[PDB]
């Protein structure tokens, strides 16, 4: 009755007007601002408009300050080192309790080095993608949901991040799941994630492997790989994960692996 | 030339389940006689461990119990939701 | 309408005077909640389902319209969720599931 | 003259079982062979004939068993054909004297 | 406290272990398998140890109990209680 | 420092220990491994000496036997190693689960 | 109920050869054999009884059950003391 409210004013990043999702325990300031003018370079937010200036007087800083883990030819992935870097884990959050239900600043958000994911023009980074995880061996949980910018989603983001992710569970080799309740997008989202690991589950072999191995090179076993058999919409198998066989079928978005599928990054990284 | 059998409700809960289609007879006995053993096997444990729990009456919690430890994990959430939701079902004896 | 519990009082379909005879004829003392134990009846009604489903999965792979015992057992050996049910699996003249191995074929 | 190779009898005769689960075993031999085993250790025995049935794919579902062990026992180790050393080593594993 | 850390790396007993019957020179690899073995085999024995505890309605375990699953699942492991 | 051939050595060991019988895993150890694989799957719950001793008990007698039959399936191959194939092998001759 | 048979199973090893030891702890191994041997033998005279649907259980099914479980040589001269013992209670009115 008090936690999900729609509070604030709204969003409007520059000149770009973005609408809210959900409440959170808001100093009512911001609310009392009639914007939300995030900063495009580092991400900070006060209670005028001509001392946005003084940070564009001031910006030796425009991008997220820890470990830029990786850029491939597309966007810059990265960790906060949110330790001490709760600073920066200050706008991660409060942007995160604007757009992020479940959790809750009833602890403070400290226990993980959060995962971070932007682009840099010559001008400079801007946050494309972005989440966290836990330590290790919550409830499994490799596969955790989006952060994006508002304003460049439904082209494949979310299919980078959790690529991301998969990479850096082989180089882990800890099997996990998604969020457990639901989200948004994320529903028909990991419908398709699942799904093209499925075409590059189902292609690459030809004849029949054993299932643990198909439960293995995308790390998602046996809550998974159930409805892969069964929710594309219906592949008959003689279940069982002694073996299962898989079949032809219509490949047909197999036969477009050209549009919005095109790219993806070698395993290069470093580990933890 | 008298003999209790098990066929009856049988092909009526096989014509229910799934509508359209027909039996035969030694298939008939192959289904009638997993039935009356898999009843065997949950009854022994059943008596078994209502006999090592020192309590002296056979109750439901005890043949959920039963139930949960005899048969594999996926009918085994099958049959516990079930078996609530029978006990659910009669539990609720009303005029109505 | 009716003044009879007809014996479906929770609304399952197998014969409760006979889960009364088998509770009292497994029997070892002499004291046996003959009322409570609908709760074996729907686990007899669980699987009959867990073996007529996949009878109805196996009824449109012979292109029947009555169901026998080869597809018995290669329902009986559907999977693993039901080969350890029944461990022992061989029904009369079932026959067995088609493999060949990975061995023996070599393109020669 | 049409002619392929011998050791090519293995898929068309593997279908040719395994399309049909019908009793492998010669009745009234296999009958006469059960009732000489039954025969010396105790008298005037009968049989009933779906005791018979019931006897008859007892031996096949454990011949089944048994040389489905051995074919991939056989397998186990490069092997194409199934020897002595592969039934031995079934009759090792199988745990029932 | 109840944290969840790594016992599947137990110890390399196995190297002893097996050193228990007649295992001639070893040749590895198999700290892996015989890792999932045991997993499978422990937690085959211990979620009927944890179900009879629940219908014993009391939060410890015991050994009299533990025989009693310990033969039910085939492998009787006879005689300590 | 006069130590001769590896191998026979290994016999010794053998003889070694198959003559006692103390109980060959480390205690504390299967306790933590206990624990941390009951904890999760029902929730907290309390142990008794006995009881975890016993359980690694079974877990000692279980893997002797499995791998005393590995090595029998070892040995079929000609071989003197212990390899993966052989483990597989005697786990789905052991009556796969 | 706190009921035993390690007292009688000590009666039986000094009517063997009385110079050895019930050792400390193989009692409980002995315990268990003679309970779980007699568990079962009982479940299977039980349902071997009850298949001809007769109401006690007496001489008969209990040969037959000493007989069909355990194997051949220990069985038969086992029932054949079980013969000796059984009228030898008998063997007075």
């Amino acid at each position: 009755e008090v936690a999900r409210v729609r509070n604030l004013n709204r969003i409007i990043m520059g000149k770009y007007e973005i609408e809210p999702w959900y409440f959170s325990p808001y100093p009512i300031e911001l609310t009392d601002e009639d914007f939300i003018y995030i900063d495009d370079f580092t991400l900070q937010y006060f209670g005028s408009k001509k001392q946005y200036e003084r940070y564009r007087k001031k910006c030796t800083l425009r991008h997220p300050p820890g470990n830029e883990i990786y850029r491939d030819d597309y966007v810059s992935f990265f960790e906060i080192d949110g330790r001490k870097q709760r600073t920066w884990c200050r706008n991660l959050c409060l942007l995160s309790k604007l757009f992020l239900d479940h959790k809750t600043l009833y602890y403070d958000v400290d226990p993980f080095l959060f995962y971070c994911m932007t682009r840099r023009d010559e001008l400079g980074h801007h946050l494309v993608g972005y989440f966290s995880k836990e330590k290790e061996s919550a409830d499994g949980y490799n596969v955790a949901c989006i952060l994006t910018l508002p304003q460049y989603q439904r082209m494949g983001y979310g299919k980078l991040l959790i690529e991301f992710s998969y990479e850096l569970s082989k180089k882990e080799n800890k099997v996990g799941s998604p969020e457990k309740p639901l989200s948004d997008l994320g529903l028909l989202s990991y419908r398709a994630y699942w799904s093209d690991t499925l075409i590059t589950l189902l292609v690459e072999h030809q004849k029949e492997i054993t299932i643990d191995e198909i439960s293995s090179m995308t790390s998602m076993t046996t809550t998974d790989i159930l409805h892969t058999a069964k929710t594309l919409n219906i592949l008959r198998y003689y279940k069982g994960q002694h073996i299962i066989f898989l079949n032809e079928d219509i490949l047909d978005r197999y036969n477009r692996l050209k549009a919005k599928k095109r790219r993806t990054i070698d395993p290069n990284r470093l580990i933890w | 030339a008298r003999k209790e059998t098990y066929s009856s409700y049988i092909y009526k809960v096989l014509k229910q389940t799934h509508p359209d289609t027909g039996i035969s007879q030694k298939s008939m006995s192959i289904l009638n006689s997993f039935v009356n053993d898999i009843f065997e096997r949950i009854a022994t444990e059943a008596s078994k461990l209502a006999a090592y729990n020192k309590k002296s009456t056979i109750s439901a919690r005890e043949i959920q119990t039963a139930v949960r430890l005899i048969l594999p994990g996926e009918l085994a959430k099958h049959a516990v939701s079930e078996g609530t939701r029978a006990v659910t079902k009669y539990s609720s004896s009303t005029q109505a | 309408l009716r003044s009879q519990s007809s014996s479906a009082r929770a609304g399952l379909q197998f014969p409760v005077g006979r889960i009364k005879r088998y509770l009292k004829r497994h029997a070892t003392g002499r004291t046996r909640v003959g009322s409570k134990a609908a709760i074996y009846l729907t686990a007899v009604l669980e699987y009959l389902t867990a073996e007529v489903l996949e009878l109805a999965g196996n009824a449109a792979k012979d292109l029947k319209v009555k169901r026998i015992t080869p597809r018995h057992l290669q329902l009986a050996i559907r999977g693993d969720d039901e080969l350890d049910s029944l461990i022992r699996a061989t029904i009369a003249s079932g026959g067995v599931l088609p493999h060949i191995n990975k061995a023996l074929l070599l393109k020669v | 003259p049409h002619r392929y190779k011998p050791g090519t009898v293995a898929l068309r005769e593997i279908r040719r079982f395994q399309k049909s689960t019908e009793l492998l075993i010669r009745k009234l031999p296999f009958q006469r062979l059960v009732r000489e085993i039954a025969q010396d250790f105790k008298t005037d025995l009968r049989f009933q004939s779906s005791a018979i049935g019931a006897l008859q794919e007892s031996v096949e579902a454990y011949l089944v068993s048994l040389f489905e062990d051995t074919n991939l026992a056989a397998i186990h180790a490069k092997r194409v054909t199934i020897q002595k050393k592969d039934i031995k080593l079934a009759r090792r594993l199988r745990g029932e004297r | 406290i109840l944290r969840d850390n790594i016992q599947g790396i137990t110890k390399p007993a196995i190297r002893r272990l097996a050193r228990r019957g007649g295992v001639k020179r070893i040749s590895g690899l198999i700290y892996e398998e015989v890792r999932a073995v045991l997993k499978s085999f422990l937690e085959s024995v211990i979620r009927d140890s944890v179900t009879y505890t629940e219908h014993a309605k009391r939060k410890t375990v015991t050994s009299l109990d533990v025989v009693y699953a310990l033969k039910r699942q085939g492998r009787t492991l006879y005689g300590f209680g």
